[PDB]
């Protein structure tokens, strides 16, 4: 949605490495990274600022898939997945890389239980 | 413009800005 | 689809068993059920048929959650999942038990490499 | 009519009508 790459970005995992340059975490375990509706869900997650320079971060996910969320404007969510995810906060974009897919959410229903047809249903009309 | 990134140990919760 | 209840069932998975009469099989270990377009993942995956009559089977899959897929004739594909998925062949439908969630999609891609714009503006203010 | 159920084990790659 507007205003989500204005957010902080939040990233919880099972373990972090923090390399001794300061330039460098790494994330493993369960790593989730949310930045307002974006989530991201991978095994592994590094983050890098080259050379200290604070907005040129760059954050890779990977998993077996990692995975993508966002909520768009117009209501309708997109996911996605692939064995990579790569996001430069500098730039207006993610990249999924490794058999790639991504898709848009029109519609959906939640309860207890479900029934759906797993047949297609033909029209039903009749004359007198 | 550049945003806070914050690193949250799960096994904790303890975090902190990197 | 159309034609997808008339396909076989193929099962694949790490680990199988059988009750003493042999009417009841038990799968285990990343369960994966596909009949035609059809796709049902769970951890477990229990096939009955009750007096070993061919055409009686039920299908029961369990996991956190088990996923369902299929896609429809009007191109857009259903994914849900639940706690349980049960699936009666001689009927026409699945059953969605557990916190159960069924969505549509209507847009989808596939690749190597996939982008996606993460930064919306769709109202902006200029102090000026 | 009623389908052909194919169960498939992961580990050996032997599949078998159940």
């Amino acid at each position: 949605v507007t205003g989500d790459t204005d957010q902080p970005i939040h990233i919880e995992s099972d373990q972090q490495s923090l390399d001794m340059q300061g330039n460098v975490v790494t994330f493993t375990g369960n790593v989730i990274v949310t930045q307002g509706t974006i989530k991201i869900n991978a095994d592994k997650v590094v983050v890098t600022r080259p050379g200290g320079e604070q907005g040129k971060e760059v954050i890779d996910g990977y998993g077996k898939p990692a995975t993508f969320y966002q909520m768009q404007d117009n209501g309708k969510p997109v996911e996605g997945h692939a064995s990579q995810m790569h996001y430069e906060l500098a730039k207006d974009f993610v990249v999924l890389t490794g058999n790639a897919y991504l898709q848009q959410v029109d519609s959906n229903i939640k309860g207890d239980k479900i029934t759906y047809l797993v047949k297609e249903q033909k029209m039903q009309a009749f004359s007198d | 413009k550049p945003v806070p990134i914050i690193a949250c140990n799960r096994k904790t919760g303890k975090c902190r800005r990197i």
